[PDB]
């Protein structure tokens, strides 16, 4: 859930 | 077409065979997934500036890049959003009807024009055009403790993601991490010493490692002779960190070869180093799987997982695999939804028709005409081109009550044609045909008419509606042609004749319930007698009633969409500015060892130096993913209160920083969200620190003169922090001997990255990137002792050039349609709606003088324009409606009779839904129901269940008053005639709608609206109108 | 106004706005938007013995965007406690500059 | 230029390829590198099957994986094709001077 | 001919060779038309310099990689106007000094001092057997055969 | 632009450049002598009187 | 040929009002499918003599 996006997780 | 097919029902058979195989081939090719595509197409553009800050990356790459896109055919609004990470993005959004992939063509060929006025960082970095849209899958996760994330991020971007692209469904892997890159880490004081500078290891490493194209030889212009051709090979590039550790920077006329060792150290590294994930406490790296349009999701989840298993044992040892969220569960409990209500309705109208009609052959035709109506509506919505999605199996779930009530009514009025008349079942059947064939046309037809305008609506909420709109309309469609056509033929050819004096002689508990509904019918009749003698008191009544009805509706909260319990929870950390990575470590290991103790909380990811509401050294963010809800069922185990639970632990024992839980809403992308965003803008360009002083000039002018409940109203952008600056003096600089080539150099060498080659690493190629020392790096005295070289060669100190100085200065910068722009929010309190509240914030950007303006955000975008079209719309669906009843009853003032009654099913609705919010006020939390997109689905609803009921009565009360009767006793035999089957409709219909009312787990408060509105208008509605509509048809009769 | 003053204010808010609309091919402004014109005199370049090419390179190198960096970059030694953006002008505005 | 079939292969085709999945309506792919340093990449779609939606949606996957190609192969870059492969008639030019 | 255990090229290779035997010998195929595909493997000259000696008889790299790259392969210098088209200018060596492997085995590169270094002794040619052509089809290593 | 509307094109040109006189500098007004659409909109009401 | 079949059996019941009408026409394929074969196969054997 890194880098920019994230994500529903 | 009832008596055409009474007589032939082995033909009715073949066409009911052709629809069931339609509807099998329709759902094995129809794509499976949560939710379809309601926003609209988004383009993004990810440009790359290493060491740039807010203002230098915006204003060389970004508005360069966004002053060409106007005229992009489409183009609705256009946004910029730049950091201090070296990070920006170009963001437009496209009106709906564009195609994603014709927009997304057209930016790139747009940008490519531009692309070479851009730094030559940012050319050789790339920019990345990509869509927004995501359908997410899954999330895969590989946590070792025993090995760094740059291991785990090579070996699963090695190993583990090009084998899940492989899988059938997948349309896009995405890992999150930096990739490996061989580091060479410089020291300032050892180059120095030798009077090398970084500019000497670039130049250098760019030409030691080099690839050699050789050529061939016996090549084609060749000698005559030549046998032989061979291609030549040779191999100018380093591999290993050894080889680059040897590279010469400076060869002495004695030979010593001073070599890049002396100056640096060179390892294996990382590109970024920005983000760090972790699982529990560890180490963990993460994937993102997303499904492709037209790809079935639990399939996909399958194979993914088995994939997976199958993959593990060649792990490396401490790893594992783990895929804590999933977005197929969703579907997958949708669908078992559906078919458990299937059943559970089968059984209630098997009961409801063997108590009733007292015979087993008469609970087999529902049966079987059913699920025939709610394959052809899967058939259709193949056909159209949708996906089986949660919305979807929500209106299957709601139609399955009409399809049920067509039956009901063909086969009690065949069964009471027959018990009266003794009649065998054919002549039965025809005569029942012939009194109900032009009613159920008409009904179809009024039906149709009051689903069609959910269909046309406008942007995300019209692609909600959509699904509804078509599915239902489709399964109503199917079920009445299978009334007029299948249902005929199975009553005359299953059920057999009555024995003339067969029934009152039954001895049992059957003629005990047969005298007790005796008894009840002739009570009712009496007081619908009653209730037609006084004509005008009863009227008034109505007309009451009817008000306070529409009253209730009006004061009644709006919304999109409740917010579900859809297993996780997120977190947002964040710390003062000028934080390091190391302080915001520390509070995410914090949150991590409370986030343990709720029980409710299995599994919790932590992101460092990364959020939502920008992305620094200083952010992070959580996700918090919960039990199944088998073992949630208690007061404070909801999604909800675990955020409550731990936003208070937060605030009890968070020493750095802050952090707030919350609960998102339920669709991503455009999902219900509350607040005017708003967007102030500044078209002179006179500045930040006026553009500021003006939105906060505008937040005190919102906060307490306006009506905005002023906790709410808040500024969103990112506070500024302290910054170093360094003036230049060009005067004194060339007093003395420095160019300004050098205090360049110097400046972009002491503390920034820089990418010089790349090299092959087993299989691929990677990057190559020069930085100083850590040691080097640290402290503000690490830039100010910077001495540059003069003409001379010697070195001078930068004190006396510069004169470096703190101030403050800004993080983050934003644009708005081309202009400079300040994000800010806010909520009008109670009382005052966003009509008002919002013309009110235009007035106010108003009163700033020229040159600063007002552009709405988000949701305010759709909010904006009137709605006009939901009035429109119903207006529209009443006047068609109207001329459909005319046309059935050869009158323009019966339809009037049957127009009334949607008054009695709002009344219904809006007390049901107020009376639940008391009562969940007095005893629970919050209110929970509010005037909402199931509130319109559900009120649809009843309001054609109760259309139909009246239709049936008056079309009853029309046809025998024609036979010679007056009004009243028209009206008082229809009401005697109708009495039974509106008993039995209403029974199947509400208990079937009660596991809806209480539904709790996985999707309930959607579930829990609609089961609310449905139960209380059809309750109240049928209660009312049971009474009313033959008071109607009277009063319009005489009134006319 | 003069004409070249209402022409740099064209491009800049009215052009783009305008060529955004549904239904615009494009727009043409009947003139140009600004710049910064150096009126280069090649008997003076003569009395000093310079070239074109000489006040080329020194524009060039003298009106550069410097990207400085920051103060405790990610890679970091154990205990930094505060960060800070560093920030160099290096470019030209004016005429005078 | 300069690599042979493996490299070439493992550092443009297969990252291509590998991104070419999911695309609506591919059928198989297949590649071919050779020592000349220039493959290529074959996507066949099922017939019924647009050319266009099918070209659009291949060179959008395209450049997406295009930031990470080599440096060679941007500079020259990666050209489409969607032309038959068999010839339909064959123009001989023929002189004697 | 697909192979899914990554097993390498020599396996592949000589699989697909002996099923190219077998489908021969077997009298549903004609022989004489049974054949592999792609192009064969053949030998390659492989150049190994060596850097540690290149730079203690002080030769530059760049100097080895441009003289390695003029020799055999053809340059796009320019550009010139012929009957009104632009067309290329080339550089290239002529045939004489491409054509054997001594032309290569003999050249020199500038040292600091200017002097020949022959590029035997700051390098190492010999003869390889390397691959001509790498096949894949649906996302694994393939060799093709008719 | 091919596919292009003379009458709403000129309409939304004419209401865009309303709403943006409302940010002119001192002295700054505007003006369309040069239309192609009134021709269209008075043919069209001729035809219909 | 098992669609054209089932097609051919469901028409035919529509048409006539039968379940057995069609089976009774079903029951004619063997016929056809025995003369193709058969004819295929003795022209391939009158051509190899
Ligand atoms: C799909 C195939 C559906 C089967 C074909 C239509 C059969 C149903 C009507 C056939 C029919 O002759 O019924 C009469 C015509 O119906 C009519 O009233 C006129 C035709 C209306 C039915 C057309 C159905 C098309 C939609 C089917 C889906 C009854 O009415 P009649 O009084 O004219 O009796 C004259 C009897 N030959
Ligand atoms: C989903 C489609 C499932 C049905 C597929 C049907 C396939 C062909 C079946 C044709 C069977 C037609 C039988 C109609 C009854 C026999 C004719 C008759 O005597 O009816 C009197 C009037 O016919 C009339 O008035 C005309 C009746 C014409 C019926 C045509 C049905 C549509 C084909
Ligand atoms: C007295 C009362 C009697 C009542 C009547 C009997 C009760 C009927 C109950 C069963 C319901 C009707 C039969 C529906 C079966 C499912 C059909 C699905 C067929 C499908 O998948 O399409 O086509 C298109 C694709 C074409 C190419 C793909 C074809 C795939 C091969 C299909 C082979 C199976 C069907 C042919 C042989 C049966
Ligand atoms: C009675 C005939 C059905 C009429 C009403 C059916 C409503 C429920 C049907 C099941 C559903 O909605 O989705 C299906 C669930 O898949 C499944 O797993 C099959 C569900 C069991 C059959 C339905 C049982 C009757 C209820 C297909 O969804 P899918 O695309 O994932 O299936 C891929 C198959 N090739
Ligand atoms: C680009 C060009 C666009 C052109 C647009 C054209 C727009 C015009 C559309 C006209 C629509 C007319 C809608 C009529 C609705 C009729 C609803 C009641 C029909 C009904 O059930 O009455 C039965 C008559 O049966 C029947 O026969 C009813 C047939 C109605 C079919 C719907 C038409 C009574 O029958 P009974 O029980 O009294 O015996
Ligand atoms: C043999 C059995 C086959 C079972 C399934 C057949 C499904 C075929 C499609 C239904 C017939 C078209 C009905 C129709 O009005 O057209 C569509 C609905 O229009 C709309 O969008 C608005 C109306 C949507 C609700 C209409 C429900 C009708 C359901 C069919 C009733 C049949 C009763 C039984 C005979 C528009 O489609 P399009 O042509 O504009 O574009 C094509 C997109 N792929
Ligand atoms: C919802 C629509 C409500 C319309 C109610 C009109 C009732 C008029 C009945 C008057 C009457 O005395 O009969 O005749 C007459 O002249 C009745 C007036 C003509 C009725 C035409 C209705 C067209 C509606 C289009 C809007
Ligand atoms: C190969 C083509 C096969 C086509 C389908 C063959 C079905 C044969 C059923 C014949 C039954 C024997 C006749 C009979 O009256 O018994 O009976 C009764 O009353 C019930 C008979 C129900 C037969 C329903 C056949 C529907 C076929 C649907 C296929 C899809």
């Amino acid at each position: 859930c890194t880098n920019e996006d994230g994500k529903p997780c | 077409m009832a008596k055409f097919f009474i007589d032939r029902p082995i033909f009715a058979w073949v066409i009911s065979i052709f629809i069931i195989a339609a509807g099998i081939f329709g759902i094995k090719s129809l794509p499976v997934s949560q939710y379809p595509s309601v926003a609209a197409p988004t383009i993004t553009l990810h440009a790359i500036y290493p060491g740039a800050s807010a203002q230098v990356m915006e204003g060389s790459v970004l508005s360069v890049i966004e002053r060409n896109m106007n005229g992009v055919e489409g183009l609705d609004y256009m946004s910029t959003s730049a950091d201090s990470s070296g990070s920006g993005s170009v963001s437009l959004t496209f009106t709906p009807d564009t195609d994603e992939n014709l927009a997304q063509v057209e930016v790139q060929n747009k940008l490519s024009e531009v692309l070479s006025t851009l730094p030559a960082t940012v050319q050789q970095y790339g920019v990345t055009v990509s869509k927004a849209r995501s359908n997410f899958l899954m999330i895969v996760m590989l946590s070792s403790d025993v090995q760094s994330t740059e291991e785990m991020n090579d070996y699963a971007q090695r190993n583990v993601v090009p084998e899940l692209q492989r899988i059938e469904g997948v349309g896009q892997v995405r890992l999150f991490g930096a990739q490996r890159a061989m580091r060479i880490w410089v020291d300032p004081k050892k180059l120095q010493n030798y009077n090398l500078s970084f500019a000497d290891v670039g130049s250098a490493l760019s030409a030691q490692n080099i690839q050699i194209s050789a050529g061939s030889i016996g090549s084609l212009p060749a000698v005559r002779g030549q046998t032989v051709t061979a291609t030549v090979t040779a191999q100018g590039q380093l591999g290993t960190a050894e080889e680059f550790g040897n590279v010469i920077l400076r060869a002495n006329t004695d030979g010593s070869n001073i070599y890049l060792k002396d100056v640096a150290k060179v390892g294996l590294g990382m590109e970024d180093y920005s983000s760090s994930t972790r699982l529990n406490g560890v180490n963990t790296t993460g994937m993102a799987v997303m499904l492709s349009n037209s790809g079935n999701a639990m399939a996909t989840a399958k194979a993914v997982k088995e994939r997976l298993a199958v993959l593990e044992k060649y792990f490396p040892q401490g790893m594992s695999w783990k895929t804590p969220y999933d977005t197929s569960k969703f579907v997958e409990i949708s669908i078992e939804k559906v078919i458990h209500t299937l059943i559970e309705a089968m059984v209630l109208v098997f009961v409801v028709m063997y108590l009733f009609l007292q015979n087993i052959r008469y609970t087999l035709i529902p049966t079987i005409v059913v699920p025939i109506s709610l394959l052809g509506g899967f058939a259709f919505i193949s056909y159209m081109g949708m996906s089986i999605n949660v919305l979807t199996m929500f209106a299957m779930i709601l139609v399955i009550g009409i399809v049920v009530d067509d039956a009901i009514v063909v086969v009690e009025n065949v069964e009471r044609i027959m018990a009266g008349e003794g009649l065998p079942p054919k002549e039965a059947t025809k005569k029942a045909m012939g009194q109900i064939s032009g009613a159920v046309i008409g009904i179809t037809a009024v039906l149709i008419s009051v689903f069609v305008p959910l269909a046309m609506f406008s942007g995300a909420a019209g692609n909600i509606y959509k699904q509804f709109a078509l599915t239902m309309a489709s399964s109503i469609a199917f079920s009445a042609f299978l009334a007029l056509t299948l249902t005929p033929a199975l009553c005359a050819t299953m059920l057999k004749t009555i024995p003339k004096g067969h029934h009152e002689e039954k001895k049992g508990f059957f003629g005990w319930f047969n005298k007790k509904f005796d008894s009840w019918t002739h009570g009712y009749e009496g007081r619908v007698a009653k209730v037609l003698r006084k004509t005008f008191r009863m009227m008034v009544v109505y007309i009451g009633l009817a008000v306070v009805g529409v009253f209730l509706f009006m004061r009644l909260p709006t919304s999109f969409l409740p917010t579900e319990d859809q297993g996780f929870v997120m977190v947002s950390v964040q710390l003062p500015a000028g934080a390091t990575k190391e302080r915001t470590d520390a509070t995410l290991a914090q949150v991590t060892q409370l986030a343990k103790s709720i029980p409710e909380i299995e599994n919790i990811i932590t992101v460092s130096g990364f959020s939502f509401s920008g992305s620094g050294q200083n952010m992070a963010m959580g996700f918090a993913i919960l039990k199944d809800w088998n073992e949630r069922t208690a007061s404070g185990s909801d999604a909800v209160a675990v955020a409550g639970k731990l936003t208070g632990m937060m605030m009890g024992t968070l020493k750095d920083g802050f952090g707030i839980a919350v609960v998102p809403p339920p669709i991503l992308e455009l999902g219900n969200g509350s607040g005017l965003s708003i967007n102030l803008q500044d078209r002179n360009n006179t500045g930040h620190t006026a553009l500021l002083a003006k939105r906060n000039e505008l937040i005190q002018k919102m906060r307490a003169s306006g009506l905005f409940d002023p906790s709410t109203v808040r500024a969103g952008g990112l506070e500024d922090s302290p910054q170093l600056k360094i003036d230049i003096n060009r005067a004194a600089a060339a007093a003395q001997g420095v160019s300004f080539a050098d205090i360049r150099t110097a400046l972009a060498s002491a503390l920034s990255s820089s990418y010089v080659s790349d090299f092959p690493n087993q299989g691929r190629l990677q990057r190559v990137m020069v930085q100083a020392d850590g040691d080097a790096r640290m402290q503000p005295a690490d830039i100010l002792n910077l001495t540059v070289p003069n003409s001379s060669g010697i070195a001078v100190p930068l004190s006396s050039i510069a004169t470096v100085s703190w101030q403050m200065g800004t993080e983050q910068s934003v644009r708005f349609n081309g202009y400079p722009a300040m994000e800010l929010s806010g909520s009008p309190a109670t009382g005052v709606s966003t009509g008002q509240a919002m013309e009110a914030v235009q007035k106010m950007v108003d009163e700033l003088g020229s040159g600063y303006s007002l552009e709405w955000g988000g949701q305010s975008r759709e909010e904006a324009k009137g709605g006009s079209q939901t009035i429109a719309l119903y207006a529209l669906a009443a006047v068609a409606v109207f001329l459909v009843l005319a046309a059935l009853y050869e009158s323009w003032s019966i339809p009037l009779a049957v127009l009334l009654v949607m008054p009695l099913g709002l009344a219904g609705a809006a007390a049901g839904v107020t009376g639940r919010n008391l009562f969940e006020g007095l005893l629970g939390s919050v209110p929970s129901f509010a005037n909402d997109i199931y509130f319109q689905v559900g009120f649809v609803t009843v309001m054609g269940l109760s259309a139909k009921n009246a239709i049936l009565i008056i079309e009853f009360a029309k046809d025998l008053q024609a036979q010679g009767k007056s009004a009243v006793e028209a009206a008082l035999e229809a009401a005697r005639l109708r009495f039974r089957p509106i008993i039995m409709t209403s029974f199947a219909f509400i208990l079937g709608v009660v596991p809806l009312y209480i539904a709790g787990g996985a999707s309930s408060a959607s579930q829990r609206a609609i089961g609310t509105t449905v139960f209380w208008g059809m309750l109240i509605g049928t209660l009312l109108s049971v009474f009313l509509v033959p008071l109607f048809y009277v009063v319009v009769r005489k009134f006319f």
